[PDB]
């Protein structure tokens, strides 16, 4: 019972942390799109 | 415009701040549950 | 008491999910302007 | 210089990070009363 | 025990949150390089 | 290419994707032992 609820918050909080990574990696490519594309400024 | 670069870069990233979003829906989800 | 720290740590995780919400949608208001910077850099 | 587009983005991205780290600081807050 | 665990998920999102921001601090950054990038075009 | 100040900007910006990675990690692996 209140085992459940703890158990649950586990749960619920790995699956935040599977939300953290994922916008990292969205953050990570927005990153490497904008240095491509100081490179096309100067070339 | 060039259609094609955009789309590819925006579908990667769109699907990963999506992904995001839906692991937090579900982090909600489940402390609903509480 | 034990299942008010519970209650506590619910009420933070809520709170750290709506931090990761609000942060996803600064990524993609920038995203929107890298985009509109590309076309920008053609036109 | 063009002040009014810099102002316009830099508004709309900054107010998302403030209000994550608000919540953020909620959540510490929060966790330091246990 | 049921106590550690409370404990050890309150360490557990402690951690969650400085991981949230430092990509916060990550994106303020980008957001300020994209910026730059706007009026190296504009100049 | 100007690679030092690419270097500069990529370097701030990684290292702050790459210190939330760790936190996430450490918050997972602190999980795994309950």
């Amino acid at each position: 019972h209140l085992e459940g609820e703890v158990n649950k918050i586990k749960s619920a909080l790995l699956s935040t942390n599977k939300a953290v990574v994922s916008l990292s990696n969205g953050v990570s490519v927005l990153t490497s799109k904008v240095l491509d594309l100081k490179n096309y400024i100067d070339k | 415009l060039d259609p094609i670069d955009i789309s590819i870069v925006l579908n990667k990233i769109k699907s990963q701040l999506e992904e995001s979003k839906e692991w937090i829906r579900r982090s909600n989800k489940i402390l609903d549950s509480i």
